[PDB]
């Protein structure tokens, strides 16, 4: 039931980031966007790890595009219209119902939770986020988080390249 | 002198110790333990529905009276 | 001991001229109480011992603050012993009044004595100053001890000769012991 | 999940009836022409807030948000230590952070994370 | 000539990179006490494991005392 | 699950928001007064009884005096944000480890770190919906604050969660049986408390709320109801990090009245930071975070790693 | 003082995994004679419930096998939902969202 309502509420909402002209719009329906794909993702897995981790990389990045927004393009005209507030209050309140009104067996995601997997199941008796990021550090593929970790760099290396600070703070008409 | 200032400090004191001890009378009220079962290994969750399919209390154990004599 | 940069003259003090110390001891001090907070450390310990001092709070009004028998407050027109006011309006007062608050209309009385008729005292352009106190020759016009006297209306800041006369009348014991105790100053 | 789902929704909802019954009990008085206007200390603005700000601390909000995916990556191996080989792990794990601090000291060194001025 | 201005004026950074040498000492002990004895075979093994007698990983099951 | 657990939980985590919303009122009353006896002079004494109802002044006066509606600003964005940052302080409170189960937190860190991250997303909202450039001013200057202590903040945490080895803060319990972290830590105890001044926007980092530098900050356009809901929420965040300073750096038991002692201790610690040292400027801020405390706690890191190395092969 | 706590509390963890590899066997055996009464119902359930259907055979796809390269008489783990295949949502959401819920 909860994740056929997070189905409605995704779909209003990406209704609603397609439609808004305004970037504080599209910042805070992306929040609410982000919030309810970070419960939605939790559902999926045995343990909630990556949906916390997506939270921190999509609360550390907004950070940075609202003093975009307030550094360019700060002045900029909101207008509500009732056809997309009525547009979006119809479809929730249709697909509540086409939710209440359906067989929730047959609309669950078919990817394994923790209770999901059986008793059997000897490696789901372990701590539960250990067998999942154990490859990350793990022989085989230790050389791609090498790569990860020189690819930041390189990163960081462009980032101040084609940032000059010497040339002075950015603004609209500097 | 310096001693008003623990008049405002102990009902930090209590009332944040509210919240705890509360339960440790509010759990022995309904459930009969004190301590609700805990949930962060998968083991204890299994054991957990081992204990709410044998009764509809989980907090309700069955002894040694259950084994029928033989 | 930290060398001086600049030397210094005499009967003069040079501050911030101490060069630092670049020695391994000085550094390692200044050092230690950089990564360990150690004038942080000593500014909470003498605020951590000022918190056990004694506050220097008084119970107002049931206490209230030391004060002196010059004291300046509230202007008030005294009387002799006999019961005669003092006043004899000679409007030396309001002619020492450096933001012309008092206003002094007279004329003869019944009796044929020099009196007033009107003694008027804005004290919203009053400054409290005592020179009404320094010029009066008969010690008339005094600054009372009182200062309670807030009101909630700009009208009762404008004292009448009648109100003067009262508070002259209701001050007139500390009055005339500020009077008493304070003339040969004067 | 479900339940700090809940939870979240009712502390939601005790905040609005917190807010609402401090409206609804607020005092009721005319709004005057000059009582809304903004504050900017006593005297007219010359300008809105909505112009536009100067940004002296770009590059570091670009460095915080590398350094902040690089925070993203150092997180599991708490767990890891206990169920892999420990040379790897070792060999990973102080290479990843010799590696951030091979790049921090540079920008330091650039006087990169000096605010542009 | 370098360490003396390094330490009088961004002494943390000093103090840190003592610290994490002195953890890259304790590193290379730790990995290198780990491999010395039979590390990879731990006493306590994580879930329900059975061998049989002509198993190769039977002989090299640990018998030490808790 | 059981039925009479959701109504334990619900009934638990109300009982809980009711008494960190009191323990609030109470913590401005404890600032008000230990904040005077930091100087000479006394505190709230002539109200009610001896100055104990006085939060109840504060909270009648703010509950009836008129709602400001500004002029020039987004008023549907200007009040919402003071509910979602009394809904966010409120909100991390459900991460305290009980020794009953409240809540399985077992990814409590990560839990802690988000709801920092929101808490200063109210701020910044609420700051830039003023339409005023003292609440623009602050706003950016706290968004230029999380920007300088977040990485900090979490690479902190980190190197503590390898002393237990687990997320879940129940663990630090077991680990601290013998002894406090104080011993340990206590370079990260000055470090962290350096930090959860600079979460709480509290002196020595007091740049978001200004009231010299500023005019009250962001909370320049706010009066009667979103400024009180505004002052709970950082009252709270004070709470909840003293709460955090007695989990990590002292005992995490909660059966004893003396972690209730300490956690006014490190409250008085938290008035008392404020009643000493004067503010920074956040040029000095972003050049602290950054240089300073990430660079010693990428070290302190590497410390913790070879020790971990080490206590694993000797077991 | 740490390295004596963490042997303290690495004893503690141990004597708990022990209790769990001790008592795991009997859980176990219980689990797969009632997953085999309950495969065995389900069996039943779908003969009864597809004889109305022409193209349908029991346990495979219209007559296309499921499973291949196998032996004949194997037994592969049935996945979740067709285990919960003739059960209401209430089942469903009584095992799956256990660690949801609490
Ligand atoms: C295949 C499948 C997919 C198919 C997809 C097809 C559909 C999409 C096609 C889009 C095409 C396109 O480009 O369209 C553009 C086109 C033009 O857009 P516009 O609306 O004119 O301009 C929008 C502005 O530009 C907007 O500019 P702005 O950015 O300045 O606007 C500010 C913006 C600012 O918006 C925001 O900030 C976002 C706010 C979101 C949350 C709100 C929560 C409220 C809770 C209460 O405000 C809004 O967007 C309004 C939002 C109002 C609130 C909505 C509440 C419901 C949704 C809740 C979502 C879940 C959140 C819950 C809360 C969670 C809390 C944690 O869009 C439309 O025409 C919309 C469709 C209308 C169809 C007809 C509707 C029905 C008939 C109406 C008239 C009935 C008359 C009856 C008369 C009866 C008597 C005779
Ligand atoms: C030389 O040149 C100059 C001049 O020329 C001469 C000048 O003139 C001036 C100008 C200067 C002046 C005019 C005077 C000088 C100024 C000063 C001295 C100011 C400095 C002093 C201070 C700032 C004070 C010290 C600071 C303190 C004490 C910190 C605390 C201060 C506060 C204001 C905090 C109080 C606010 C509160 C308490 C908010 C209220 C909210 C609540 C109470 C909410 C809590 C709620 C509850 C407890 C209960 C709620 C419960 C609920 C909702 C649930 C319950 C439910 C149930 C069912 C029970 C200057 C600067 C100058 O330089
Ligand atoms: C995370 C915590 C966020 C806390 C604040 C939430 C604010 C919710 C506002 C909801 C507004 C809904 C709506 O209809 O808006 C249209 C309105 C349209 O403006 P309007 O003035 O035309 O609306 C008035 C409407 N009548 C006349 C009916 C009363 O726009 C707003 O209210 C402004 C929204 C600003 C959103 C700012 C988002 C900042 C995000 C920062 C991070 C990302 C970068
Ligand atoms: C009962 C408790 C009572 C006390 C309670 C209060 C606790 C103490 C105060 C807590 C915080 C108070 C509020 C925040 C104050 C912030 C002050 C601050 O940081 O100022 C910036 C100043 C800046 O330094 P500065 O003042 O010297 O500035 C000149 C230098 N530049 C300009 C280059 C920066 O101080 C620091 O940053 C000092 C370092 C802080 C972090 C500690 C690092 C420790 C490193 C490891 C040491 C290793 C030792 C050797 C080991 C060898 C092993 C082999
Ligand atoms: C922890 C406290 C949380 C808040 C509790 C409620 C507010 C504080 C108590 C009431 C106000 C202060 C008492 C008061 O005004 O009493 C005067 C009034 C009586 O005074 P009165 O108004 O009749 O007369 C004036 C007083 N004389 C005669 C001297 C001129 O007390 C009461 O009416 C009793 C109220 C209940 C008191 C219960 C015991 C309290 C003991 C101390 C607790 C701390
Ligand atoms: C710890 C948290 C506490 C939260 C609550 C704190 C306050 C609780 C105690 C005081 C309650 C005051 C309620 C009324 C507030 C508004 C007063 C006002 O101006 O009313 C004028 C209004 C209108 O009267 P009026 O005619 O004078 O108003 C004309 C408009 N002005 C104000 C400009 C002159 O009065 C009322 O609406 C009367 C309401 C009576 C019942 C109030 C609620 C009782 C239960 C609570
Ligand atoms: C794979 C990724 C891409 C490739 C790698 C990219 C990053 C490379 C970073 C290292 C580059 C080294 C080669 C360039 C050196 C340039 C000069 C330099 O930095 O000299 C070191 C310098 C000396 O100290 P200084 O601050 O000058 O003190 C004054 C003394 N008169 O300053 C110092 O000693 C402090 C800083 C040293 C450098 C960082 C720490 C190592
Ligand atoms: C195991 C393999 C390891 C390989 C390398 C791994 C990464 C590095 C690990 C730490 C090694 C030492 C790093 C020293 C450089 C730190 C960065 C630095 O000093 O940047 C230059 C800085 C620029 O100044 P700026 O930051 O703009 O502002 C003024 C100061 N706040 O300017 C200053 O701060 C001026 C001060 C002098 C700068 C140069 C000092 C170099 C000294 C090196 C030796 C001493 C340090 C170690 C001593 C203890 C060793 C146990
Ligand atoms: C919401 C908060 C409810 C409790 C606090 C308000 C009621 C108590 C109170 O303070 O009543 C006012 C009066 C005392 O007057 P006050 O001016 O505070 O005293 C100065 C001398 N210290 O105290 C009294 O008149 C005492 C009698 C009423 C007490 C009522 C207490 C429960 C309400
Ligand atoms: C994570 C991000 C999430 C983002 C999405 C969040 C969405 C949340 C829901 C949004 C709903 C929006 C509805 C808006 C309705 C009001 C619109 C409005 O603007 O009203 C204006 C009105 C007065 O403002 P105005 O005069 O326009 O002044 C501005 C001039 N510059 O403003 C007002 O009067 C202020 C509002 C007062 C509301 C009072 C409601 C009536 C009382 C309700 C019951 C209270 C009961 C309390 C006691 C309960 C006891 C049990
Ligand atoms: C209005 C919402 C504000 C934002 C909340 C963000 C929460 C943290 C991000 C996240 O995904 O956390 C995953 C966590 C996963 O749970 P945990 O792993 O923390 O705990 C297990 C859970 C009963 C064992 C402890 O979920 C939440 O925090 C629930 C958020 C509810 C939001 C309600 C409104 C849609
Ligand atoms: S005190 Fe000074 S200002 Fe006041 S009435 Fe006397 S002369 Fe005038
Ligand atoms: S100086 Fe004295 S006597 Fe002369 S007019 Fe004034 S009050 Fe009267």
């Amino acid at each position: 039931m909860i994740q056929l309502m997070l189905y409605s509420l995704i779909i209003t909402t990406s209704i609603i980031f397609l439609n808004m002209i305004h970037p504080l719009a599209l910042g805070l329906t992306l929040l609410i966007q982000t919030i309810f794909v970070c419960l939605l993702t939790g559902l999926m897995t045995k343990s909630f790890w990556y949906s916390y981790i997506l939270f921190l990389i999509f609360l550390g990045g907004m950070l940075v595009l609202f003093i975009y927004v307030t550094s360019l393009a700060s002045n900029e005209m909101f207008n509500l219209s009732m056809k997309l507030t009525l547009f979006s209050s119809l479809i929730l309140i249709f697909m509540l119902i086409l939710s209440f009104i359906m067989d929730k067996t047959s609309s669950s995601l078919f990817l394994m939770n923790n209770d999901m997997q059986s008793i059997i199941n000897m490696n789901s008796y372990f701590m539960e986020n250990s067998l999942s990021l154990n490859k990350l550090y793990n022989f085989p593929t230790n050389f791609i988080t090498i790569l990860l970790m020189n690819y930041l760099l390189i990163t960081l290396i462009v980032i101040v390249k084609i940032t000059k600070l010497f040339k002075g703070p950015i603004r609209m008409m500097s | 002198m310096w001693f008003e200032i623990l008049p405002g400090a102990v009902i930090i004191t209590t009332l944040l110790s509210v919240p705890i001890y509360a339960m440790y009378g509010l759990d022995k009220l309904m459930i009969g333990n004190a301590f609700r079962r805990n949930m962060d290994e998968r083991f204890s969750r299994v054991m957990y529905q081992r204990d709410f399919r044998l009764t509809d209390n989980p907090y309700k154990m069955n002894g040694l009276e259950q084994i029928p004599d033989e | 001991e930290p060398k001086d940069i600049v030397e210094v003259p005499k009967g003069y003090v040079y501050v911030n001229n101490k060069e630092l110390s670049m020695e391994f001891a000085d550094i390692t001090d200044r050092a230690a109480s950089t990564m360990f907070f150690g004038e942080l450390l000593r500014g909470f310990a003498v605020t951590l011992a000022h918190i056990f001092k004694e506050p220097a709070t008084i119970n107002y009004p049931f206490e209230k603050g030391p004060l002196s028998p010059r004291f300046r407050g509230e202007h008030a027109l005294r009387r002799y012993p006999s019961g005669e006011e003092r006043c004899i309006a000679c409007k030396l007062c309001e002619a020492i009044c450096p933001a012309q608050a008092i206003t002094i209309e007279a004329e003869e009385r019944a009796d044929g004595s020099r009196r007033t008729t009107r003694y008027d005292i804005d004290m919203t352009k009053c400054i409290y100053c005592g020179f009404c106190q320094e010029a009066c020759p008969v010690d008339a016009i005094v600054e009372g001890p009182n200062f309670e006297f807030s009101t909630e209306t700009h009208e009762e800041l404008l004292y009448n000769k009648e109100k003067l006369l009262c508070n002259g009348d209701k001050w007139e014991s500390e009055i005339a012991s500020n009077l008493q105790a304070d003339h040969l100053y004067r | 999940m479900f339940s700090i789902i809940f939870i979240a929704l009712l502390i939601l909802l005790i905040t609005t009836i917190v807010m609402f019954l401090a409206s609804i009990l607020s005092k009721k008085a005319l709004i005057d022409r000059e009582k809304s206007s903004p504050f900017e200390c006593g005297f007219d603005p010359k300008s809105s807030s909505r112009l536009p700000f100067s940004l002296r601390f770009f590059l570091i909000t670009i460095i915080f948000l590398i350094f902040d995916v690089e925070i993203a990556l150092i997180l599991p191996m708490i767990i890891i230590m206990k169920y892999s080989n420990i040379m790897i792990w070792t060999i990973t794990s102080i290479i990843f952070i010799l590696i951030l601090l091979i790049g921090l000291y540079h920008e330091w060194n650039q006087g990169m994370l000096n605010w542009s001025n | 000539s370098l360490l003396k201005r390094a330490w009088n004026e961004i002494p943390d950074i000093v103090g840190g990179s003592a610290l994490a040498l002195a953890g890259i000492v304790m590193a290379t002990i730790g990995v290198a006490n780990y491999y010395a004895k039979d590390g990879d075979n731990r006493r306590y093994k994580l879930g329900y494991v059975v061998y049989r007698h002509d198993d190769p990983r039977a002989l090299k099951v640990r018998n030490d005392e808790d | 699950m059981f039925y009479m657990e959701f109504i334990l939980s619900l009934i638990g985590s109300l009982l809980l928001i009711i008494c960190v919303l009191v323990s609030v009122a109470f913590l401005t009353l404890l600032e008000r007064k230990v904040l005077g006896y930091i100087q000479i002079r006394k505190g709230p004494n002539k109200v009610g009884l001896m100055g104990i109802p006085q939060p109840f002044c504060d909270a009648i006066k703010l509950f009836t005096k008129e709602q400001t509606y500004p002029l020039l600003s987004n008023y549907l964005s200007y009040y919402i944000s003071p509910i979602f940052s009394l809904f966010l302080s409120l909100f991390v409170w459900m991460c305290m480890p009980f020794f009953v189960k409240l809540y399985s937190f077992n990814l409590g860190g990560l839990f802690f770190l988000c709801c920092t991250s929101l808490g200063v997303y109210t701020v910044m909202v609420a700051g830039w919906s003023s339409n005023s450039n003292y609440a623009l001013l602050g706003g950016l200057r706290a968004v230029a604050q999380t920007i300088s202590y977040e990485v900090s903040l979490a690479l902190i945490l980190l190197s503590f969660i390898f002393l237990i080895g687990s997320y879940n803060m129940i663990y630090f319990f077991f680990y601290q049986v013998y002894m406090w972290f104080l011993i340990i830590l206590f370079p990260m105890a000055l470090v962290w408390v350096s930090i959860s001044l600079a979460e709480t926007n509290r002196t020595p980092f007091d740049f978001a709320e200004g009231e010299s530098e500023l005019v009250s900050g962001f909370n320049v356009e706010y009066s009667s109801g979103g400024f009180a809901l505004i002052f709970m929420a950082e009252y709270a965040s004070i709470l909840f990090m003293s709460m955090l300073f007695c989990v990590i750096f002292l005992g995490c038991d909660v059966f004893n009245l003396l972690f209730y002692m300490k956690l006014t201790f490190i409250s008085f610690v938290f008035i008392w930071v404020r009643g000493t040292l004067p503010r920074f400027r956040y040029d000095k801020l972003m050049y602290l975070a950054w240089k300073c405390f990430l660079s010693f706690s990428l070290n302190y890191l590497l410390f913790f790693i070879g020790f971990k190395i080490l206590l694993f092969s000797l077991l | 003082i740490y390295y004596l706590t963490a042997k303290k509390v690495k004893r503690d963890e141990i004597e708990m995994r022990s209790a769990q590899n001790v008592i795991f066997p009997i859980l176990v055996a219980e689990r797969d004679r009632e997953f085999l009464r309950q495969l065995r119902r389900n069996r039943d359930e779908e003969a009864e419930l597809m004889k109305n259907v022409p193209g349908w055979e029991v346990g495979t796809w219209y007559g296309e096998p499921v499973f291949k390269t196998l032996p004949e008489d194997t037994l592969v783990t049935p996945i979740f939902k067709e285990f919960y295949a003739h059960s209401d949502w209430k089942s469903y959401a009584k095992r799956a969202h256990l660690k949801l819920w609490s």
